RNA sequence: AAACUGCGAAUGGCUCAUUAAAUCAGUUAUGGUUCCUUUGGUCGCUCGACUUGGAUAACUGUGGUAAUUCU
RNA sequence: GGCGGCGACGACCCAUUCGAACGUCUGCCCUAUCAACUUUCGAUGGUAGUCGCCGUGCCUACCAUGGUGACCACGGGUGACGGGGAAUCAGGGUUCGAUUCCGGAGAGGGAGCCUGAGAAACGGCUACCACAUCCAAGGAAGGCAGCAGGCGCGCAAAU
RNA sequence: UUAAAGUUGCUGCAGUUAAAAAGCUCGUAGUUGGAUCUUGGGAGCGGCCGUCCCCUGCUCGGCGCCGGCCCGAAGCGUUUACUUUGAAAAAAUUAGAGUGUUCAAAGCAGGCCGCCUGGAUACCGCAGCUAGGAAUAAUGGAAUAGGACCGCGGUUCUAUUUUGUUG
């Protein structure tokens, strides 16, 4: 399931071969994980605490900081891997007429696999941080699910 | 621009250097220092118009480099030097000293102050450092880099340090109900009480500061200088005590005044 | 308004921006093919020498011959037709000479009686056509 | 990049209407009162005056 | 005076050709980095000569090219 | 013989001051006789690197076919530098903003670079073309959209 | 080029005959969408009413006392638009306070006989940050009970204050 592409991946906070003094059983190959509270009165999930995947830009296990703006959105597509794309309805305002029109800017979120309970309209939350591509700016701290979907 | 910036505009000066249009086209840039180019007051400035010492930029010059004025107990030879907030300056001859606090109005003011007043002054701490071989250090909002502070200042408290040795005497610590005023914004030079401190995740934590009236307005975090432990000030308030009089109540004291001296 | 909507106010811009275009004083000081037809190139007072001076007459009601004269404008070569202002300044403008030729006062159209013509002369020889007339200077010669 | 004011007003206005016949008699009759010089004058103290009560009305349209 | 060394010439001044989410305006962040000068700190913390070397200026003298803030 | 006071200069590091630079959210004139655009000549994302002061298809090697669009993408035009602002104005609006303060761009126009903390600098350098100066004909020397001034262009602008 | 232009019409134009309802119908994006959810009461003043107070739950403590009461607080409380307040929002310029530049455009000066001053204030569309109310408009709770609540019954990983000193 892991271990996928042409390189290894690891965390590299933690050390992963730790000599016991038996290097049999009983105490060992239980890795340990990294996380980290990335505040602002989120609260991390255990997906993120007991899983297995390998991310270096996901906002709990990686190195990717939390600062600046929250906004939130809903999901529009599932297409391109370990990202997504949000949509944001806004509206305008127009002083010579004094009446409304609505807009969206869609743009590119990332999604780690913490979060694979996400359909398309789900209501996602996202935290701004350092460009971790040419169009992808935001990490995506929880999820909320729309109406229905009740299996 | 490819590189810094060396002058600037008459137009461009901050409100509070308090000048005036028909004059010239340039304003004092400061020479770099411990304050902000809009927090600061030049030495020119001060000297040329409000103590009215000199009447031109070589006489500021010639009374600068001629050894006469003492800025924190050392000598200045430069005309631009950044004077800001409780910048104690002396003049050795004539025996004058001035403290320079924000008045009732956005703006600086004169305050003539005794020498005992003058040994010290009051700074705020800005950030907690840990040094080479554990040792700790305090950086000052003046950026005085001071070596083994008591372990008992926090993030935003204010020391009180004497100008000829550099080490701390008191300090006061940040509570509610110490004596405070703001640096800076809507408002300045208001004097009040610390009340509430509130506190949010990721941004600016405002507070609330009361009058010693019933006024009460609200600031930032970093818009906080720490004065007092109590009711009684630190330092020599200047005229009014910082109470911010509106329109109607200054109208009519100017009004009275002017009918009292006829 | 027609369509009154809280949420609408693109609707009501995009068509006050087609009823806006499909006018005359706005279509034709919002279009460059009018600029490109008009001989000043928006200008106010444009220079010109003499070609010939030619007479057209007037329209049916009024009976007379209006006496113009035939300028080409120095801007870009277009050979236009300018009208003599007052009375007896034909002797004073001559064949291949330097005038100065404003419009007539009626933002490019011909006024009154005059055929076609929507120009008028100004200055000759860099003097003007006034101080000819009252007697207040002198044309170099 | 000169030090100079460029600040400056028109004190007086024109009315729309150049020739009718009792504004022409009340301005002839205020400048051979008064023993003023053109009707300039009489145009910026209508010019001030229409200030003051601008203001004042725009005050009074004020809450109390 | 000259000349070597160091510093400044990247500031100021003029113009609007390019540029239609580009520039710019308000609001944020560098927990994603460099910073001349000034200011403050550090500058006998390291366990291993009572002052060393040769090159160039300026200078002197001698030259080329019709000609350079040339050599 | 050892031993002292106040300075000037220079110096690794650390914070500060002046900043610069890359990013986040929102907001730009007209046009459908421009309805689909981009896409192994990087377009979208993932892995690992090179380079850069740092994040990042900025660029490499490998993967999946992604990304925007009638809520106007894309393409074209602009007599478009942007803003603080100016004129008119009952209430709403319309037009202008080359122009003294702020930010950006250029020094004929593209391209490359030394020095320096900070420059792709032009009152710094190097080659191309357009244009052009002196000459014993071998060569040598430059870019007033700086201040005055001159020509051209012009309805139109000074020592 | 602006007003006059209610001849661009959001405020605020017209479509039988003066310019102008697609020949008719379905239909996607857009725009607009019915009723319905907490009413009413008390301590009192002026004499039924225009102003006053009351009808979200829980782990630590200072304003007071004799393990027992109130007050506060590290920390959480269905989300939007709208509305009021607060922060910040460069100057000049626009209103605007003061001031006999001989008035005014100006300018930030000046007045008493060394002394006293001023060099304010408002505005800054929208978007981002905050604090009282939920009337107005749109979403959601449970119908296959994978609904709340109450005390019980089984499966696991980890905290020093202890089974006489220490292993």
């Amino acid at each position: 399931d892991i271990q996928t592409e042409r390189a290894y991946q690891k965390q590299p906070t933690i050390f992963q071969n730790k000599k016991r003094v038996l290097l049999g059983e009983t105490g060992k190959e239980k890795l340990p994980r990294y996380y980290k509270n990335i505040g602002l009165g989120f609260k991390t999930p255990k997906e993120a605490i007991e899983g297995t995947y390998i991310d270096k830009k996901c906002p709990f296990t990686g190195n990717v900081s939390i600062r600046g703006r929250i906004l939130s959105g809903v999901v529009t597509k599932m297409k391109m891997q370990r990202t997504i794309v949000i949509r944001r309805d806004y509206l305008h305002y127009i002083r010579k007429y004094n009446r409304f029109e609505k807009r969206h800017k869609n743009m590119s979120v990332h999604l780690s696999p913490c979060f694979r309970d996400v359909q398309i309209g789900d209501i996602v939350t996202v935290g701004e941080c350092r460009p971790l591509s040419k169009t992808v700016r935001f990490n995506v701290l929880k999820v909320t699910k729309a109406a229905g979907t009740k299996k | 621009a490819r590189g810094p910036k060396k002058h600037l505009k008459r137009v461009a000066a901050p409100k509070h250097w308090m000048l005036d249009k028909l004059t010239g086209v340039f304003a004092p840039r400061p020479s770099t220092g411990p304050h902000k180019l809009r927090e600061c007051l030049p030495l020119i400035i001060f000297l040329r118009n409000k103590l009215k010492y000199a009447l031109t930029g070589d006489e500021v010059k010639k009374i600068c480099m001629q050894r006469f004025i003492k800025i924190d107990g050392k000598v200045r030879a430069d005309i631009t030097y950044p004077a800001g907030f409780m910048d104690v300056i002396s003049i050795d001859k004539t025996g004058e000293n001035f403290r320079l606090i924000y008045d009732t109005k956005g703006r600086f003011a004169v305050h003539r102050i005794t020498p005992e007043e003058a040994k010290y002054k009051l700074c705020k701490v800005r950030k907690i450092f840990v040094g080479t071989k554990g040792i700790p250090h305090l950086v000052t909002h003046d950026a005085r880099t001071i070596r083994y502070p008591d372990p008992l200042i926090k993030m935003n408290d204010t020391i009180q340090i004497d100008l000829e040795t550099g080490k701390i005497t008191d300090f006061i610590k940040f509570d509610t109900g110490n004596l405070c005023m703001v640096t800076g914004g809507a408002n300045l030079g208001r004097i009040g009480v610390i009340t509430n401190r509130e506190r949010h995740p990721g941004s600016f934590d405002v507070v609330h500061v009361k009058d010693a009236n019933g006024n009460s307005f609200a600031t930032r975090l970093s818009n906080i200088f720490v004065i007092g432990k109590g009711n009684k000030p630190w330092i020599s308030l200047p005229r009014g005590k910082g109470i911010r009089l509106t329109i109607a109540e200054e109208r009519d004291k100017r009004l009275a005044a002017k009918q009292s001296s006829g | 308004g027609k369509c009154r909507g809280l949420r609408t106010a693109r609707k009501l811009r995009s068509h006050r921006r087609d009823q806006k275009w499909h006018d005359k004083q706005y279509k034709k000081a919002h279009l460059g093919t009018a600029l490109k037809a008009n001989p000043f190139g928006g200008a106010s007072h444009a220079k010109g020498i003499v070609l010939e001076k030619v007479g057209v007459e007037a329209k049916q009601p009024n009976s007379a011959i209006r006496k113009c004269v035939r300028v080409q404008l120095i801007k870009n070569g277009k050979k236009i037709t300018a009208f003599v202002p007052n009375d007896g300044c034909l002797n004073f403008i001559e064949e291949n000479d330097e005038v100065l030729v404003a419009g007539f006062g009626r933002k490019g159209h011909a006024v009154g009686d005059i055929p076609g013509v929507r120009f008028k002369v100004v200055k000759v020889a860099n003097v003007s056509l006034l101080a000819l007339y009252k007697g207040k200077k002198e044309r170099p010669r | 990049p000169v030090a100079r004011s460029w600040v400056c007003r028109k004190t007086y206005v024109t009315p729309r209407r150049p020739f009718e016949k009792s504004r022409l008699d009340q301005e002839l009759k205020l400048i051979g009162e008064y023993g003023l010089r053109n009707k300039r004058e009489v145009w910026r103290v209508k010019f001030t005056l229409a200030k003051i009560r601008k203001a004042a009305r725009e005050l009074l349209t004020l809450d109390e």
